[PDB]
DNA sequence: ATCAATATCCACCTGCAGATACTACCAAAAGTGTATTTGGAAACTGCTCCATCAAAAGGCATGTTCAGCTGGATTCCAGCTGAACATGCCTTTTGATGGAGCAGTTTCCAAATACACTTTTGGTAGTATCTGCAGGTGGATATTGAT
DNA sequence: ATCAATATCCACCTGCAGATACTACCAAAAGTGTATTTGGAAACTGCTCCATCAAAAGGCATGTTCAGCTGGAATCCAGCTGAACATGCCTTTTGATGGAGCAGTTTCCAAATACACTTTTGGTAGTATCTGCAGGTGGATATTGAT
């Protein structure tokens, strides 16, 4: 017996996502497609973020990403920082940002 | 007698918080506050710590942005001095207050 | 008294981390005033939703579920 | 009592796109926030989609247009892309 | 075919509370968005802090936490007494 | 055969709500208490702004409650106005209210 | 051929709206300023819109479609059905 | 001839157009920009007028709703005179262009 | 432009908190085969209502003149807020020791679901007749602005 | 203050779009009565982890002195933006017409629920070892600021 998941060539576990959606109440019926469709849509955009922190994480000289390396990620990206706009990653602190009136006159 | 001219340090700091992440306000009377504000809606509570971090996780990261927005009004009125009128006006657009 | 217990310089290093270059001295007593007003609101919901399951602790997930629908999703603390 | 989490299957993406990069156990948690938030901000959407419409199936459609409705353009059209895929790949497939 | 709507309701309810007045039909049709509404948001509610619970039934107690989390101070107070009342006389009645 | 509502001595419908709550797929379960207690609170909502609604179209000399008069209820009422915060009443228009410092001399 | 407007949006339209908002005294400026701020909110919201127009198969955008788009938005709006 | 002061006429009209509830765009005109703009999304749509009208009664709230959180941003610059400055605070604040 | 005081950066190093890893146990979960049921696409189409066309018209937009007074620029100085200390109060680490109570397991019964009928009712379609108030009219009071 | 040009208020009132009244029909809604199924309260309680307490360590907060420099007050003035006016466009409106397309009734099978069975798995646990990097030491070098 081959998993939903590996017929569907994805990493994401396509039963649970299925089970997932059941368990919830988001309608009486769920069909076949649908788990496959959101597990895909989900195992993207963790690639999508995934590969934006690693790169926060290669510019900062380390090779383990860090809640720091997500909020760089996020907030320095247009996209995802729209996504994530009502969202609070703990452990972020924020973009390096002055405004530049406050800035030496020089 | 050395002496950094108003502002230099300030800056200086700036540039320092914004390169970390770890909170700023003190544990320990963080939690007494919290402790004591729940006690005003249900007597003798307790709290996992976990709990505790992820109120002070959302505080700081809420105080934070409100600063960024009130420096905003502040600059706004040609001022480089935030003001309490500077915080009222930023939380009444954002729709927490009017 | 506690909200007092929140310092000036911890204050002060929040609005730092927020970019604030200077600072009126009526600032810290304001800023107080607003957090309180915020862990009010996101506690009161937080000990609700305790409450409702017939708990003592207020747990992560009590605080996480106030912050959703209080429109301050929080990611780390399960949920 | 079991505690589900999308850990392994977000660890195995990790090294696909950062062969060499690893992760630490908040990085983990908030990342699995992320997987959770986005599936009931997405599973909520086909929920009313459906409702509104009278229907009492949650099919690939509404997960679609779910999407289009909840991500922001070129990430949408590439979320799209690889729903669309995993679902061709997964019928042509015994 | 039917379209249902609270409209006679909130129209007894207008006579009890202001005898000689009317409502104008574009009005009630605002009165009965703010019914269903209110019914979603409550409903809504009920239904998470019910899932968060692992629980797989909304008895009028979600109901009433629904309320006390989405109403204001003085609106709460009021409306989980007249519920809790209704809920009393209902359950001494058959 | 009394109605569910007469029994709960209420104007709203609990056969209702009860049915509405099932088809909206909210939980498995819905309990005989819940439509009970969610009817009463839409009643009650209803009875607070009708209320209202009706005192604003007396102070403007009227007898029916137009779109206007529930938006003047809601705004004046800090708790209805903060329930709905996030929400446009159609042809509600706004409160009449103009910032000081735009007023004319001084004194 | 639709073209252009945007301009059917009047200086004198956008002072009573000002007025309404409580303005006194308006810039030069903010007339294109405000053509827009209301073009991006109507691009935002017919774009919500239709898309649950052809989630449904029909070529007809309803006031239910807009309801729904203006509730996703956190603009809730009473008075059509919605 | 009778002339009344600059400021007279726009209060007057503030406490005119507050008094009432009607739309403040002409019909036509609006229902062509939606027009327009939809179908730059997708061609052949047709519309309910409950749907134009649906549209304008919301772009009108918002509108209103931002010109009176611009003219608080003006006041705060100590003007009474809003400008594109005003407007772009008031949306980068309300979390509309942060 | 020079030059002392500090901060900031960087290449290198070591210890440990926490990420990695092999083994093992196991309940819940995911796949598979079979029987039964149904959602909702199809096809045909009744019929609502959207897109158009027509025309008369005056409400209202456009464009210009003009000058009141607001915003922008500039200058000025009182005093607040930043920097730098000297001081010492209490946050922080943490080790550990009761013990609260969250969470797992077993019961078992009020309450919910399923199911078969009967009675009730809100919504709708067809006409038909009132009524609150929008909008026009005329004239008395009130507001505004020049003198 | 006086006065006159206008806006404002309101009583009086007519026309009518929209609200109110009623009989009719009826299909979906809502209630009654059983038989059948089970969710989750209730009681017992093992184990996790929260509340405490010892308690130097010393870090970080507080009180203070000093003066740099920012905020707020005052002054001047170019020209932006409001008020009023003339002109006539085009939105609004009353109203009919074709027909697109939304929506209702029905026929019907690809696809989902419902189980029962078998098999695979990801999470919990230990037990033991491995390592990315925070944090400390130097020493170079840039930044800041006085001259």
């Amino acid at each position: 017996a081959k998993t939903r998941s590996s017929r569907a060539g994805l990493q994401f576990p396509v039963g649970r996502v299925h089970r997932l959606l059941r368990k919830g109440n988001y309608a009486e019926r769920v069909g076949a497609g649908a788990p496959v469709y959101l597990a895909a849509v989900l195992e993207y955009l963790t690639a999508e973020i995934l590969e934006l922190a690693g790169n926060a994480a290669r510019d900062n000289k380390k090779t383990r990403i860090i809640p720091r390396h997500l909020q760089l990620a996020v907030r320095n990206d247009e996209e995802l920082n729209k996504l994530l706009g009502r969202v609070t990653i703990a452990q972020g602190g924020v973009l390096p940002n002055i405004q530049s009136v406050l800035l030496p006159k020089k | 007698p050395h002496r950094y001219r108003p502002g230099t340090v300030a800056l200086r700091e700036i540039r320092r918080y914004q390169k970390s992440t770890e909170l700023l306000i003190r544990k320990l009377p963080f939690q007494r506050l919290v402790r004591e504000i729940a006690q005003d809606f249900k007597t003798d509570l307790r709290f996992q710590s976990s709990a505790v971090m992820a109120l002070q996780e959302a505080s700081e990261a809420y105080l934070v942005a409100l600063f960024e927005d009130t420096n905003l009004c502040a600059i706004h009125a040609k001022r480089v001095t935030i003001m309490p009128k500077d915080i009222q006006l930023a939380r009444r657009i954002r729709g927490e207050r009017a | 008294d506690n909200i007092q217990g929140i310092t000036k310089p911890a204050i002060r290093r929040l609005a730092r981390r927020g970019g604030v270059k200077r600072i009126s001295g009526l600032i810290y007593e304001e800023t107080r005033g607003v957090l309180k007003v915020f862990l009010e609101n996101v506690i009161r919901d937080a000990v609700t939703y305790t409450e409702h399951a017939k708990r003592k602790t207020v747990t992560a997930m009590d605080v996480v579920y106030a912050l959703k629908r209080q429109g301050r999703t929080l990611y780390g603390f399960g949920g | 009592t079991r505690k589900e989490s999308y850990a392994i299957y977000v660890y195995k993406v990790l090294k696909q796109v950062h062969p060499d990069t690893g992760i630490s156990s908040k990085a983990m948690s908030i990342m699995n926030s992320f997987v959770n938030d986005v599936f009931e901000r997405i599973a909520g959407e086909a929920s009313r989609l459906a409702h509104y419409n009278k229907r009492s199936t949650i099919t690939s459609r509404e997960i679609q247009t779910a999407v289009r409705l909840l991500l922001p353009g070129e990430l949408a059209k590439h979320a799209v892309s690889e729903g669309t895929k995993a679902v061709t790949k997964y019928t042509s497939a015994k």
